[PDB]
């Protein structure tokens, strides 16, 4: 199903507005992202 | 001139111009029995540029080493600040 | 035996990056463990 929908809210200091970001090959972790890297994106 | 190779049509053309600097003059590749020399300079720059290398890599483990030792220095710290801060 | 240095240096240095990979996802870890549980 589809428990979550994407919104804009208008503060940004709350922990919904959040999100992580998972890299497509394997990047260390501590690496600098790359300008133009393609990514997979995750609500923390 | 159709069929001359690279050092006939050198040597053609030295002669063209009235010169005689093709011969060889107190020179003879026997007597140059020297082989390639220029191994022992590629093994100094290979020396040099590989203790560079260690330079290099000898550095990052040395700052490897003292970031861990100033971990173990803060942790050190903390405890001895929780043990007599909180008695 | 400059060469063995070059071995022996560079399994060094690989040793140390390692373990400071670890050092590094366990600060990870703790820090998501912290932020995203308080
Ligand atoms: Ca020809």
């Amino acid at each position: 199903k589809m428990v979550y929908s994407l919104v804009s809210v208008p503060e940004g200091n709350d922990i919904s507005s959040i999100f992580e970001l998972d890299p497509t090959t394997l990047r260390g972790g501590d690496s600098l992202v790359p300008r133009n890297s393609y990514v997979r994106l995750r609500h923390l | 001139s159709t069929e001359y190779t690279g050092p006939e049509s050198y040597v053609a053309e030295m002669i063209r111009e009235r010169n005689l600097d093709w011969f060889p003059r107190m020179r003879a590749m026997s007597l140059v029995s020297s082989d390639s020399e220029g191994e022992q300079n590629e093994l100094r720059n290979l020396q040099e540029k590989l203790e560079s290398t260690m330079k290099l890599v000898t550095n990052l483990s040395g700052q490897l080493s003292e970031l861990k030792d100033q971990m173990t220095e803060q942790r050190k710290q903390k405890q001895r600040i929780g043990l007599l801060g909180h008695p």
